[PDB]
């Protein structure tokens, strides 16, 4: 080898570096894995006329079956309120979310005709393009103080405050827990954002456990990844699909054990839950600083167009610029704001209210209990809940069918009700078909104890 | 301001080497970096061409194969939250014209400063180094590879 | 397709010595924010900025500090021309409330004075509806009395009301389409109905500007989205032509939709989309048409139609016709137009139909009373006047500009005028001396456009009269005297 | 008049280089290192360069 060694040292520089160049290639060859065949083919343009004369494309819509429930919708003959008229009769109003009966204040109305005459109908621009009245800051400095909390955010739109608030924070990448019975706005934000989604069953923290000790097991095998990887928790305050309360003091035990965020959802439950209807944490008694984000709508207690999302400025400040509802549309109307401000100053005032709809809630759960062939699903303090077929059939429309002839038995008879509806193809987890109860603290005990009776004698006569 | 408001791409940082003219702005950065490098009084020419190919190979390389995302915040959710620019210029395409000038014009900076440092062999295996640290990340084959797991996140 | 009329619009090139000053000084800007980035790391200044809680120190960061380089560096520093809160109606005047910084727009201190009479260029009110004393405002206020405010339930439930319907049925006359529906939200328009129309194994073909709503419905929906270059008919015949041929991606088979998604006027842009040759396209080559209306639904046309009366063509050519009352009509809201089946199909499955709370009456009552008075039922001579007032001063005013040297993008009919920048220091500059004479105007910076072209946004409208015009032009050319803006080489 | 001149171009100057959106230690630190290298560069060039340009200079002036 020393010989060879002083041979080589011997050679010339050029021959040497030829030498190198040629083994250099001998390894290309050898590591040539492609088997290139040489050949090379074009279409001709008769071909690709008649391949394009060939393509038929299919209709823009499906052809549609005449049997459709949501076909057909309900007109109602005026504002949806207490004493409404539906499809011309007269009627109780049992399917509104209108909890605190805040639709038809003679102040509410003052104060959102005040505002339009001062302002008008329309905002004309975004935030950023003078779109920003003083009615919005102000309406956000009214929530913010109401909750506790140092900064909210407000969307003219339901949708469109969660579905754009959850796609913010989480990116490609992130780990979200998310509950089984989620809204389909969840799912919407969800779906927006691409992190990895992993669902656990409802209100069951022995799966999430079981799910944030095998990231923590994936989290040990590669911690140079799992140090640049977030986790969020998304729950609700009360479940839509379910109408049950989710345990909180839990889900702060396993954040903070855990090391994961937590966003919570609050349409249902942020003015009629707590003594000062501040949403499931008064009801808990967490501290608001424990959740990071807290979202809700003004539409089903406030009466009125818009969304909101609360939280310290450091969350907070990112949706100004990153939310999409927010930045690309147009602000919400004075008025609505207005009449926003003005609910908002009514719940302030006397919070018994809230007492009210939790006492018109227990009486109308425990007096709807008993019914043959139907069950109450949803719990005691919730104001809307569900009643399910407890036998169902094989295939849904029937069952369907089934809920909508009680439904109209049941208008018939002086009681406007409501049949829950879905996206069947689009649902990640399609609850079972169900009517829906809401409560409200206009409606009175007899009128409750009467939409008992009458569902009862319905249901009974139906199923039969 | 915000992605989207005036343009539907979703991470414009893909074309900001395909503008109108930054090739000469390139080129004339390159030339005021010469000019302020000959102004110092004590230093040689030779010294002055390998500091010029030096300076401008460590920027070209810090700035195009060592910060990696996005500086600004984009519609796509991160998906170029690990790649160098290098590597989301033209989405992915590996050949196109503002890839053969990035790729052209340090061979041609060290042919001058090779002329220039009348052929020295110190030169020479500095120039080299360096112009070998530029042109190996260019290579089609080293794409979204990090050696020894350094700069992988 | 062939046009009845002219079809003129002008995109002058950038100089090139501005390109390189352009160029230089987005250096000088990088340069100092990562040094300011630098001194903030190592606590040597004080940041002016809100940290997490103490008891998550040792959670992951929530955000990537280097995506908000731009935020900190950039628009920190020019931060005050934009979010203007105005105390009044966005009409032609408008009163802007004052506020001032001491750190350097880190934090803005509200004084106590309010700007009065602002002329108003960043509003969408382009037929002047936006008022507070009127008979809309009258309808409105009647029907807020009645129905109240807000509806507290959807419309597949109890929440369907009887102005809805009305509202549809007048929409649908208005446009001359078979049916229509409406919605509460423009953007939720698209959002929640693009994925409704087309699923995975269909193809979009997007137009290069759209705006984030259609962008983000196109993916929602599982179809693969490929984009054409703006107005350009050759580049969407060639990928017409290449998706019908070589079929789906991977496994090659036909495609099960092809749909195209375009606007009428793009706002940013300034532009007309060529509907006769896109419509020629998609006949050719059997593609579905989606048309986003939003800023030409009452601007243009000679009765204030749209794209489609404009051009003269025929509205039962186009598949979905979408639009937003938001800009023309002065009140919030969206709607989406066409044949019976089509408005039957969004009615069953939509997100918005089945989820989300539906419009307000007040709302619907102001759209109502609007659009009659545009269709003229009202039997008064104003609708008329609008539209013919809208196209006076548009034509005055894109000639004025043109002819004082400024560069200008777009169509000569569209109203939307962007007058060019260039460079990102006269972006604060042009605002904050725009200001201080009374014109309020918006203006885009770089990561909004491509990195060459920042501009200024000038929206015209019905309600600017002949002096309103002549004063905003003499303030433009002494601003641009003063910035040095006529980069204008053809005329000046 | 010559005055409001030569701060017509020291606006121009701030807004081509963008100095005039950066904080005033900024533009302090900026405008040090531009005179510095200026006067550095003038420095080489009369101490190394021919005076063939300080030539032309004389005869322009004259
Ligand atoms: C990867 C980082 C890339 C940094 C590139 C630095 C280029 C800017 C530079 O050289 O001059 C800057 C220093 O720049 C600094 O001193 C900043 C050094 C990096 C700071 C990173 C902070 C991380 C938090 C200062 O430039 P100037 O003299 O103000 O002009």
């Amino acid at each position: 080898l020393v010989e060879m060694v002083q041979a080589l040292y011997e050679a010339p520089a050029y021959h040497l570096i030829l030498e190198g160049i040629l083994i250099l290639w001998i390894i290309r060859l050898l590591f040539s894995k492609t088997y290139k065949l040489q050949e090379r083919s074009d279409l001709t343009v008769k071909e690709k006329e008649e391949l394009i004369e060939e393509w038929q494309p299919e209709p823009l819509v499906p052809p549609v079956p005449k049997d459709h429930p949501a076909l057909n919708y309900n007109i109602v003959s005026g504002p949806p309120s207490h004493k409404t008229v539906v499809n011309g009769k007269e009627c109780i109003n049992f399917a509104s979310f209108n909890f605190l009966g805040l639709l038809d204040n003679p102040r509410v109305k003052a104060a959102a005709l005040a505002s339009l005459k001062k302002y008008g109908v329309g905002t004309c621009g975004p935030r950023g393009f003078y779109g920003t009245f003083d009615v919005h800051l102000d309406l956000e400095d009214r929530l913010a103080k109401f909750m506790k909390t140092e900064e909210a955010i407000i969307y003219s739109y339901g949708f469109a405050t969660i579905a754009s608030a959850i796609p913010a924070y989480s990116k490609r990448g992130d780990i979200v827990f998310v509950d089984r019975a989620a809204c389909f706005a969840i799912q919407k934000g969800l779906q927006a954002s691409r992190s990895d989604i992993k669902l656990f069953k409802h209100n069951d923290m022995a799966d999430l456990e079981r799910l944030l000790k095998e990231q923590e097991i994936e989290d040990q095998k590669n911690p140079r990844k799992a140090r640049v990887t977030r986790r969020f928790i998304v729950v609700e305050g009360l479940y839509m699909n379910t109408g049950t309360i989710c345990p909180l003091p839990e889900l702060v035990k396993l954040k903070y054990k855990y090391k994961a965020r937590i966003f919570l959802e609050e349409s249902l439950s942020f003015g009629v839950l707590g003594e000062h209807g501040r949403g499931v944490t008064e009801h808990y008694g967490i501290n608001i600083d424990d959740i990071d984000l807290i979202s809700a709508n003004m539409e089903n207690a406030l009466a009125s167009i818009g969304g909101f999302c609360c939280g310290r400025s450091f969350v907070i400040d990112h949706q100004r610029l990153s939310g999409q509802g927010y930045c690309f549309s147009a602000s919400l109307p004075p008025l609505l704001a207005a009449a926003a401000i003005e609910a908002l100053n009514i719940m302030e005032e006397n919070p018994g209210i809230f007492a009210v709809l939790k006492e018109k809630c227990g009486q109308i759960h425990k007096a709807l209990q008993g019914i043959s062939g139907l069950k109450v699903v949803g719990e005691s303090l919730s104001p809307a809940f569900h009643l399910q077929l407890e036998e169902s059939t094989g295939s849904r429309e029937q069952d369907v069918r089934l809920l909508q002839e009680i439904v109209d038995q049941c208008m018939n008879r002086s009681i406007a009700l409501t049949q829950a509806r879905y996206l069947e193809k689009e649902e990640k987890c399609l609850p079972p078909p169900s009517i829906r109860v809401v409560v409200t603290v206009e409606q009175t005990e007899e009128e409750l104890e009467r939409a008992a009776s009458t569902i009862k004698e319905v249901a009974q006569a139906v199923l039969l | 301001m915000n992605v989207g408001t005036a343009h539907s791409e979703v991470n414009p940082n893909t074309r900001v080497m395909n503008s109108r003219g930054i090739w000469l702005s390139y080129v004339l950065a390159i030339g005021l970096l010469h000019i302020v490098l000959l102004s110092i009084p004590f230093v040689s020419v030779p010294v002055v061409w390998t500091l010029t190919n030096l300076i401008h190979n460590m920027g070209m390389y810090i700035f195009l194969h060592t910060v990696k995302g996005t500086p600004f915040e984009t519609p796509d959710q991160g998906k170029a939250r690990l790649l160098t620019h290098w590597e989301q210029m033209d989405y992915g395409v590996q050949f196109t014209a503002s890839r053969k000038f990035l790729t052209i014009t340090p061979i041609v900076l060290y042919f001058l400063t090779s002329f220039y440092t009348k052929y020295d062999q110190i030169h020479f295996v500095l120039n080299t180094v360096s112009l070998m640290s530029v042109l190996i990340p260019k290579l089609p084959q080293l794409h979204g590879v990090r050696i020894f797991g350094i700069n992988k996140y | 397709g062939l046009y009845k009329r002219p079809f003129n619009e002008a995109f002058e090139e950038t100089p090139m010595l501005v390109a390189v000053l352009t160029y230089v000084g987005y250096g000088v800007l990088t340069l100092f924010g990562y040094l300011r980035d630098f001194l903030r790391y190592w606590r040597i200044e004080k940041c002016h900025h809100a940290t997490e809680r103490e008891e998550q120190k040792d959670f992951v960061s929530l955000y990537q500090d280097f995506e908000n380089f731009y935020t900190r560096n950039l628009y920190m520093r020019i931060r005050d021309n934009w979010n203007r809160p105005i105390c009044s109606v966005p009409g032609a005047r408008v009163d802007i409330m004052e506020r001032q910084s001491h750190d350097y727009n880190w934090s803005f201190k509200y004084t106590g004075n309010i700007i009065k009479g602002v002329i108003n260029m960043g509003s969408y009110n382009y037929l002047g509806f936006a008022r507070n004393t009127g008979s809309c405002q009258e309808a409105a206020a009647k029907v807020l009395e009645e129905y109240g405010a807000g509806v507290c339930s959807t419309r597949q439930e109890i929440g369907n009301l009887d102005k809805h319907e009305e509202l549809e049925e007048l929409v649908a006359r208005f446009l001359g389409v078979e049916a229509a529906m409406a919605y509460g939200m423009g953007f939720a328009t698209n959002s929640m109905n693009i994925p409704a129309l087309v699923g995975k194994g269909c193809l979009i073909l997007s137009d290069e500007l759209n705006h984030a709503s259609l962008v983000l419905g196109a993916r929602l929906s599982g179809a693969t989205i490929r984009i054409f270059k703006h107005n350009n008919m050759q580049s969407l015949e060639k990928l017409l032509k290449d998706a019908i041929v070589y079929g789906q991606p991977r496994t090659r088979r036909p495609w099960k939709k092809i749909l195209i998604l375009v606007e009428g006027i793009y706002s940013m842009e300034g532009s007309i989309v060529r509907l006769p040759e896109v419509i020629a396209l998609k006949k050719k080559y059997k593609a579905y048409l989606y048309l986003d209306e939003a800023h030409s639904i009452g601007a243009l046309g000679p009765t204030g139609r749209g794209v489609v009366e404009y051009f003269g063509l025929d509205p039962e050519d186009v598949d979905v016709m979408m639009g937003t009352f938001t800009k023309s009509f002065g009140a919030s809201g969206g709607y989406i137009g066409g044949k019976k089946e089509l408005i039957d199909y969004l009615r069953t499955h939509s997100h918005s139909a089945v989820y989300a709370t539906s419009l307000s009456p007040p709302v619907v009552e102001q759209i109502i009373t609007s659009m009659k008075c545009i269709m003229g039922q009202d039997g008064t001579s104003l609708g008329k006047e609008c539209v013919q007032q809208l196209a006076e001063n548009t034509r005055y005013f894109r000639r004025r500009l043109k002819e004082m040297g400024f560069i200008i993008y777009g169509n000569e009919d569209s109203p939307v005028v962007p007058l060019m920048l260039y460079m990102p220091a006269k972006i604060g500059a042009f605002g904050r001396e725009m200001l201080k004479r009374n014109i309020g105007v918006v203006v885009v910076g770089f990561p909004a456009t491509p990195i060459i072209e920042s501009r200024a946004r000038f929206c015209l409208s019905a309600a600017h009269t002949k002096e309103i015009l002549d004063t905003a032009l003499k303030e433009i050319d002494e601003v641009g005297d003063l910035l040095q803006l006529k980069y204008s080489r053809h005329r000046l | 008049r010559a005055w409001k001149q030569m701060s017509w171009f020291y606006y121009q100057y701030l807004l081509v280089t963008a100095l005039y959106m950066l904080e005033p230690w900024e533009r302090t630190v900026f405008n040090s290192m531009l005179v510095s290298i200026v006067g550095m560069a003038l420095y080489t060039g009369y101490v190394f360069m021919p005076q063939h340009i300080m030539a032309i200079l004389h005869y322009f002036e004259i």
